């Protein structure tokens, strides 16, 4: 069973976006009122589930395959990869890496989507893989398009890809979205913005890595992440 | 000071959040491993117990996209974070609210008692994460248990919070279901009866 | 017919990008090597075709419709706008635009193209239209994407469309390329480099228009373009 | 000094320019109306000729993506711009050359002589334009014919070519296509026998 | 026998020289014409030859020890030393690193040099090393002289020691000049100036290595060598 | 975008390469173990061959301080990276030109035939990388042979070469020398029948 | 992006409004014409209606000071811009809640049905624009009717507030006042009941 070894360093929440929100509309009524209780870190918190001897299948990680109906989804093919590190720098292995999206015209494939921009046969857009022992993970993708939303009268989504992250504890496990370098839409979107402070929101902009595509093929971007520092106890009960 | 990297921020899981996390909810072929609401099979040790809940916001209005991840000790009162599908149970589980009916459900043991990191037996408890639409960074919860009122009375986190009628908020409440041992949890997240959310 | 009654603005040809270009290498044997010879305008120069009744289908402006095979194009939906004015600004009313484009994929519609992203059997490519009155074109459309290319050995076309204008004379006619606002590969690109003033490629970039979007529909940019400037004859043959 | 709006700069029309310009050639569908190679129906006033030609690059080796347009006067010598399917002749047209052979052509009909600004006659011409892949602004010429060696040595704008030997660049060479008349007119981008190419 | 398994980052033509850089006057007959064809790698370009094997002398890697016929050789005694990376920052272990020189007074142990400045009868000119497991190599040796050239009529090298690197693969291989720290021949030798990026030039120069420096006796530089970066294959064939 | 550590740039190896590179050439004693033009021992497997060349500048002359390196498979096909003087055959040789007749010699064996990364044959060739007094980056370039045509034709490589006329360029002539195969394989750096060089 | 010129921003109608436009609620002498809560004259087609309603603030205190501005279809559902006091209809009015009672009041006929821009016919309804002091800028909502509740039930604009209980805010109540059929539609600005309020 796991154990209480370490501890995590607090969460900054002004870096992290507020819950209130209020140009995110839906964050009004969704957000508390009363303040957050701190707690200190017990087992509960600082442990959490390692998904080592989960199954993955062959194209998990692979969704210009893993939704295969007779074809390749249409769209800019690109690989999505990069490092989960610590606070401190230290590499996360062997730690999950989940991701969704839209498909390359912003069309959910999910029952309560209805924006008329039709969905591609061939694409699902459900990724995961675990880091590997130096903590890199990759995927391979389509670029997804921007989606208008009912937010203000005239809002949409810069491209964007939902990660999550477990690390390696509840304390650590983080949703996030990754955008990507360049877009226009960034500066204008109230889910963005929720995040105050702009150096904050540049950790989430993915950049184009050239280095890293493969010619006459896919393109690639680089999206680093990192949960919060880990270190040991020191100086407990006395 | 000393400044570390900072963490990359948070964002809403957003409304099809189930397509990543939640495949069949979204309407979507499952994979042949998924990570759902079963912690517990048949033939484990301890109490099998249902939990199940709704999500209101600030209006009292049902939050029908509600994303929930559960950590638990084990009957014994251990943390078993060796994840797979073939134990008889573990500790983490993931679960959805229909968006027809705004229900949750987990099917687990109840969990044993854990002591602190001074010492201290904390009551039984199932932390809780919630993520949402609307919700930037996921909300921490505990679900506790009311046919533990003893040990509520004396578990040092729940005495930290300063009022004892936000205490309240985190006792599920103990029913059956097609006679079966149920809780309901159900969490507010704003206003009138609003649920303690935790930092840690 | 058509008379000579004006004279066109010289062009700039160390604005444009001049025919040598070696790291765009197809320019190396497709270039002249010796100097153009200049010439008076005449008659012949300062003439063009007017389009005004060339017959345009109903859908020849708008690649969501105009090549419909039973569904909806795959990927961004967006209007691509613009206004084209000669270099005093005045407007270019009549005027034919003719547009070509990759799909949302990088990959053409046509023979030579074996680039392996799937072509969309709902888009075509191409589209024309006629300024009106006060010289404004628009297209609807669905934003293409980069397209990797035999160059150097990991060479990558920003996301383009290609526009053809022909104006009031053959000393007019123009074909150029049009970019999208922040895409990094822009700076990369030996095409986009041909053009040796970094003021010059700003022109061929077009903006995000969210004034001119259809809520919950397409985005739309906006791509003006500036065409010689036309003056009146002065003291000639005096 | 006096700085007007900056002329939107040219790019390379690409080697897939027939995707917007030359429907056929891409392999694709046509529309209702194309701008296309045949300036002339049939009973067109003037001498019907049919216009050929290959492209090579600096290297000899042709050209097969090539892209032309062509701007020329009735056989009266009168610039017609209103451009109309129905004419019986239109003064501007477009061509492509084969991605096998390498040759484009025109079907047209001799233009009559027109005059310079000064009053001048020119020589018998079509104007044209070359686009291509590696080619970032399309290149001016003038077809000129060798039947009409008179006018030719006497053309204002033939003339201001300095060397008497690139002049024959310009000038096409009459034959005959299945019984009918023709001209062939080759265009050298570059080295060896370099076609003048004209700036105004 | 060798394996593709690795991909090495596309070289950028316009940092290192170009071919045509006519102020290096023989540049002009010894370059292209004709564009550079791309091609992909394949194990021909990915593999290379391994020196880890190759039986080096004792005095291979010390020019004041190498060519002994009977005396030490006459100059400033320095250590030449540094690293080997790739791109990535990885180092670059047991690879094969030559490097050869004029001596004190800029006169070549070559039968074509017929320099006026003398030979020196102990020095030779000539090392040769292997990187140590974590990339490290060293040298001791003569600083060379100036060389004056028939390039203009009054052109002289900057003191300069020439470099050969096999690295992982003839991908990878590289012979370059170093030069030192504050040379003021460097900024006017047209050879350093067929490097267009004065960023690139400074790569190549040495910087003086107190810490390094034998008291009493000998001075170091240091010089670091980066070569391309190297990565594993990713979703090829797929 | 992501920008890595620059690569330290190129220069040319200089007239006086052969004082580190090819010691006897430079007029000096060798060292006890040299890396030069012998790939092969008689007792190698394949079928041995010499390979002679010359290399000419842009104006017609030779380049007679030209160093060669090269990279070739066994006659198996596969390459060998584990050098050796000790093994009958190395992967890898080096070359340079005479300074009097400017000619340069390797001896080895026809390799075999190597897949491309696509898994499609390449025919047989020798990978070469070509430095000089005037070279700022080394030239890369193959060699095939002329007893090979029906390979050549495949050739995944050669056939990236967009102008059949240039494939020419990288085929070796077979001949016979003091009664052994031999190719002559000359590179012409600039010019007329300027040889194809790689960009990789 | 594109920007345009930025709008002239709002700023509240403060509390003396009426000065401006309500000139007999300020205490003032009127002019010949004034714009006012008279919509419609008794030989205007279609079914003569009162409204009437109070405006509330978040402690449930009446705005004793709200200016309101209404546009509306006619009876055939067609909006009639050109505004003219001899119109027996107009489709633009205004009205003040009184000072003392803190109750407006219009005269008008019941609006046409009009369908969206999607061609989908909405419910009828009166756009409202409401200012007051403490109002930096205006309101705006709608007005619908609750002898409707049939095409209230499918109208797109309804439709487009996530939760049922919040479409009841705009449905107003009819009565009969004086033997006329009258509506009252009263206003929350926060709070409990809160009005939904519109950005277009
Ligand atoms: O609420 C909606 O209209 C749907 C919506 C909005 C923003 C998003 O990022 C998303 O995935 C879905
Ligand atoms: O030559 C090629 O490989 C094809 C190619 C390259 C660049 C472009 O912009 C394009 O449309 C086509
Ligand atoms: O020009 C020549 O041939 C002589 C020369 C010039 C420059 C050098 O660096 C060198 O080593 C030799
Ligand atoms: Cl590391
Ligand atoms: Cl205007
Ligand atoms: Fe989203
Ligand atoms: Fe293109
Ligand atoms: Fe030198
Ligand atoms: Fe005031």
């Amino acid at each position: 069973p796991a154990q209480d070894n370490s501890r995590f360093v607090i969460r900054d929440r002004n870096w992290h976006p507020k819950a209130l929100t209020p140009d995110y509309k839906t964050s009004i009524a969704r957000s508390p009122r009363q303040a957050l209780v701190s707690i200190p870190q017990s087992i509960s918190e600082t442990t959490g589930p390692n998904f080592s001897h989960l199954g993955f299948g062959a194209h998990d990680h692979d969704l210009l395959l893993n939704f295969n109906n007779g074809g390749l989804p249409i769209g800019e093919r690109i690989i999505v990869a990069g490092r989960v590190v610590d606070q401190y720098g230290k590499p996360v292995p062997n730690t999950l890496v989940e991701m969704w999206q839209a498909n390359a015209g912003g069309r959910y494939r999910h029952k309560n989507d209805r924006y008329l921009a039709p969905l591609d046969p061939n694409f699902g857009g459900v990724g995961r893989c675990l880091t590997d022992s130096d903590g890199y993970y990759s995927f391979r993708t389509i670029k997804p398009g921007p989606h208008p939303w009912r937010n203000g009268p005239n809002d949409w989504r810069p491209a964007h890809i939902y990660f999550g992250i477990s690390g390696p504890s509840i304390a650590t496990k983080l949703i996030t979205q990754l955008y990507f370098e360049g877009d226009p839409l960034i500066p204008m979107c109230p889910i963005v913005k929720s995040i105050a402070n702009p150096e904050a929101v540049q950790q989430l902009i993915a950049k184009l890595d050239m280095n890293n595509a493969n010619p006459m093929d896919c393109l690639a971007y680089r999206f680093d992440i990192v949960l919060r520092g880990q270190r040991k106890t020191h100086f407990e009960n006395c | 000071p000393i400044e570390l990297l900072p963490e990359t921020p948070s964002q809403t899981a957003g409304p099809y959040v189930h397509i990543g996390l939640a495949l069949e909810a979204a309407g979507n072929p499952t994979r042949d491993q998924e990570i759902w609401n079963r912690l517990a099979k048949p033939d484990a040790p301890g109490e099998h117990i249902l939990l199940l809940g709704q999500v209101y916001d600030g209006n009292g209005h049902l939050v029908r996209d509600s994303f929930l991840e559960v950590w638990q000790a084990d009957a014994n009162g251990e943390y078993q974070d060796a994840y797979n599908l073939e134990n008889a149970f573990n500790s983490f589980g993931r679960t959805a609210t229909t968006f027809d009916a705004g229900e949750w459900t987990l099917h687990t043991v109840k969990p044993g008692v854990v002591n602190n990191a001074a010492g201290v037996p904390m009551a039984p408890h199932i932390n809780i994460s919630l993520f949402a639409r609307g919700i930037n960074i996921h909300l921490h919860t505990r679900l506790y248990f009311d046919d533990e009122a003893q040990a509520n009375a004396k578990c040092p986190v729940l005495n930290l919070i300063e009022q004892p009628q936000r205490r309240e908020t985190l006792i599920a409440k103990r029913c059956e279901v097609d006679g079966k041992t149920a809780y309901r949890f159900d969490i507010r997240i704003q206003g009138e009866g609003e649920t303690v959310f935790f930092d840690f």
